[PDB]
């Protein structure tokens, strides 16, 4: 069903944390906010509402979450690993790490800028955008990746996880090394 | 059941709960802003004098939506508002339900009935805390089966 | 705490700002122009305990539909802007408002607040202020020194008498302000109003058009209190404090059983 | 709960009504036209613990055949229509029903209304309607602009007084209602009563011919209800209320005896 | 809570509108052309319970009652004040512009020498101006108002008064200062000669007054504060009821 | 306190002002030239509690 006033009351903590741990909730309000972490991990939620803003962390590990829409704000981490999502919209105010292991990722926006460690280990996505820069460390095991973008900036290092490199970045800053 | 109405500065008419009362129209009842008598009719009907307008310019504006459903199937929600237990249910309104103006319903709890209830729980609740002390005392005297 | 414990306690809490506003109501019964408060109670959240689904209709009469309450709460203070009776005296500088209408004095920081009490006086410069702390009346009336008498029209048209010259002289006029909520007005002591988002934009107007109210001189506004209906609330706040305080006793008992007997 | 707290708490539920219904009675102590209620106590259905086949005939006198009462209940509320005391008034428009019968006004639904209060008025057209919410008189009763005095007959016979002719131009006539029990009457507030099936059928004809009662100008019938009467029941139920309660509590503490000694 | 302490209460609320009716007609015992109001009562909805069982809820004033019987008439000297011999109200001219319907006949003149109310000043509809030259004021019994001039035969008409009756007149709005407004079960107002068609006659140098019965009022009082009292014991006795039960039970 | 206190009060009022115009007259009972005074009376505002009409 869907969530209305009262119905979150029932899952908030003195912090405002949101747990939603196997709830049988499909949607959020429209404009949600949450003050603490918010929690929708084996949801059968399938999109989140637009101007949703979280002052904690998110997790969807193993749950329906398929759709995201632009605006959305989150001042600590998205994780997604396991999720139904597919795409990545453009626009996501994230300060933490997007870890989409085990995702149907296929594309990704151009220019995104990811503060922490990017893991797309077990994806479908066939490309990194251009100017993709990555704070942290890069996970890539598994993948269909086989090409590198022509301009990347990776703090940490760089994990190949498996999958043979043919093309590499011809203007990379990088922190740390590659590892197979 | 809060009959205690209130007009906000806007003219939408409330009650002490902050929710909307509802009219025919099956939207939130507005009144004209200048107004100098409202008076709520006995059957929900609200006639209202303007800013100003002689005793023979009264109006009838509006008239609360009052429903009379079977009893039920209404449950109490999360709010405090009975609704429809089966839901996407309209609520249609009775044309026998009346309103006396000038009182308040209060709540019906039979505080006697109330208090009887509650000397009977805590005497059937010292009778089961009893079983489970009895319940242990019985698995102490097993223990001294193994000691051999 | 046990849920029940604290179930009680907002019962009892609710009764006491029950009895604050109604011992207040009492301490008034003979402030002019005072109007009363009701406490008015509504109950709190419901909690589904036994689904957290948050699915209360789907079996609602069955222990896994089971919701539980949180107890009371006192929402809010209603004051009863009711028309008081009045008080018929010999001073010719306090004033009354029949019907809708509230006078308008200046404060200290600039703002103005409303007032149903009339109780007016004149300071050693001759400007109508309130017989209390000595606010000025707006608009301004300065009474001059030769006049002999103060006449306050029905349409707050102050006029005074001087001696040597027929036909009264007018040195100014009342206007009184009214409200598209007055119950929203917040009280601010001293017998005044100062207006709120929730009473609305001050509707000002001369006092007898418009449908606003006329100013009546040597007049007064009795309070609207009604003692015996304070006495009769008085004795139901007791009782179901005294009801509240019961289940509380009965819950530690239970409680102390518990641990005696395990 | 346990057999023996409940069948005090019926009695206690018994008295509450009571002392609701003798309660109603004081508050309409000077009401037009009001018949009081009595509450109507019986005693609930007896249970034969002891018997497996519920024979009750056999050995009453002995343990087997033993019946423990449920306790007491209000039966209904019974309204003694006795016809009240006289109030001559100097109002020409009010009326009164010298014995049995009934007025008939017109419901806002149109289905038609019957009261003993005779307190009537006419409205913006002339119609002689009640003096409270306002309904219309069956049959209806206009006046005449022109009318300086109005008449109204023992038999219901309206007639008024007009300037430039002699002899009273009747406009009208009113008729009453009479029932075979009038007791079964539903109450409806307002001094009105609505035809129900144990009440019967309406009989409406002349006031004053076949057995109904007359009409009596500028008079009014007082409530017929005891002042004395409902002072004395206080005092019987108050005193029967604390008896119950001793009982419940008597049975609490026989029972917190045996989880405290046991 | 217990319903008896509100049921009770309703009627301590009842009869304290009675008392302030009976003391409003006692106030007004010396006013010129007051009616006398009394209070109606009726009784409350009765609920429906264990369910052919009704329980009633109390009783309320639902109206105050005016009763327009004509009252006694005071003869004065003055030769300006009036009264109205039958139905009938004076017309007079609020402040607003709209026309107030009055029963008090007590009248004067202003400084223009309009006709106006004795009170408030307010004047007195249609105009009636007396010139200085008039030595004397006579009113007709239809409203003729002419003036005895000096070097002249004959009385010289300067207006003519009218009156007002209406179907209603309890549905009449008092407004203070003898003062009523026409409502909508007031009627329409039926204006014409006074002394022609049901409308009263105009009497000169006379007054009507109050019609209230002093001695109603004080028998009105002794069952009034009695039943008052009597609902008092009711609280009582349940507030000793409900005290009990939570100090055993 | 009680709305039928306020009310008898102003009745008091207006009777303590009725005989003190009436003890004039009787004081100015041999005045050359003094015009006799009557007191009058008039009831006061009304409270709307339910409109007629």
């Amino acid at each position: 069903y869907e969530l209305d006033y009262y119905s979150k009351f029932g899952h908030t903590d003195n912090y405002g944390n949101l747990d939603l741990r196997n709830k049988p909730y499909t949607q959020l309000p429209s404009g949600f906010v949450v003050k603490g972490n918010l929690n929708i991990s084996q949801t059968p939620i399938k999109k989140l509402p637009k101007g949703l803003d979280v002052g904690g962390s998110l997790e969807a590990t193993n749950s329906a979450l398929k759709t995201i829409r632009s605006g959305t704000k989150i001042k600590g981490y998205a994780n997604l690993l396991g999720s139904k999502i597919e795409s990545w919209p453009r626009g996501i105010k994230l300060g933490g790490y997007l870890n989409l292991t085990d995702t149907p990722l296929k594309t990704l926006p151009a220019k995104l800028r990811v503060k922490g460690d990017l893991s797309v280990i077990r994806t479908p996505i066939s490309a990194l955008p251009e100017g993709l820069v990555v704070d942290g460390n890069l996970y890539i095991g598994g993948s269909a990746l086989q090409v590198f973008p022509d301009t990347m900036t990776v703090k940490g290092n760089i994990f190949l996880g498996g999958n043979k490199i043919t093309k590499w970045p011809s203007n990379l800053t990088l922190g740390g090394a590659v590892a197979p | 059941r809060n009959g205690n109405l209130k007009v906000d500065q806007n003219g939408m008419l409330t009650n002490a709960s902050g929710h909307l009362v509802l009219g025919e129209n099956d939207a939130p009842i507005t009144l004209p802003i200048p107004l100098s008598k409202i008076e709520i009719g006995r059957d929900g009907t609200i006639s209202v004098l303007p800013q100003g307008a002689p005793a023979e310019e009264f109006q009838a504006v509006d008239r609360i939506k009052l429903v009379k459903p079977n009893d039920q199937s209404l449950f109490k929600d999360t709010n405090g508002l009975f609704r429809h237990k089966t839901p996407n249910q309209p609520y249609e309104a009775d044309a026998t339900v009346s309103l006396q103006t000038g009182a308040i319903e209060g709540s019906n709890v039979n505080a006697v009935g109330e208090m009887t209830a509650l000397i009977d729980l805590q005497r059937q609740f010292e009778m089961q805390v009893k079983m489970m002390s009895t319940a242990e005392e019985m698995d102490k005297s097993s223990d001294s089966l193994l000691r051999m | 705490m046990h849920p029940a414990l604290w179930v009680s306690k907002t019962g009892l809490d609710a009764q006491q700002t029950n009895i604050a506003t109604i011992s207040n109501n009492l301490a008034n019964a003979s402030t002019v122009g005072y109007k009363k408060s009701r406490a008015v109670f509504e109950d709190l959240f419901y909690q589904n305990i036994n689904q957290p689904g948050g699915q209360s209709s789907q079996n609602t009469e069955l222990p896994s539909g089971l919701m539980l309450g949180a107890g009371s709460k006192v929402v809010a203070t209603q004051k009863v802007h009711t028309h008081g009776n009045a008080q018929t005296t010999t001073n010719a500088l306090d004033m009354m408002v029949e019907g809708d209408g509230f006078f308008q004095v200046t404060l200290p920081d600039g703002n103005i607040g409303y007032t149903r009490n009339g109780q007016f006086t004149l300071n050693g410069e001759g400007t109508l202020v309130t017989s209390g702390s000595g606010y000025p009346v707006e608009p301004e009336i300065v009474i001059p020194e030769d006049a002999i008498s103060i006449t306050v029209g029905t349409d707050g048209e102050v006029s005074v008498r001087v001696r040597g010259q027929q036909d009264n002289q007018v040195v100014g006029q009342l206007t009184i302000t009214d409200f598209v909520n007055p119950g929203g007005l917040e009280p601010i002591g001293q017998n005044l109003y100062l207006p709120t988002g929730a009473s609305g934009d001050p509707q000002e107007g001369v006092p007898g058009l418009d449908g606003l109210g006329e100013i009546r001189q040597s007049m007064l506004e009795a309070s609207n209190v009604n003692v015996t209906e304070e006495l009769v609330n008085m004795i139901e706040a007791q009782r179901v404090y005294e009801m509240n305080s019961k289940v509380i006793s009965s819950v530690d008992k239970m409680m102390s059983f518990v641990n005696q007997q395990l």
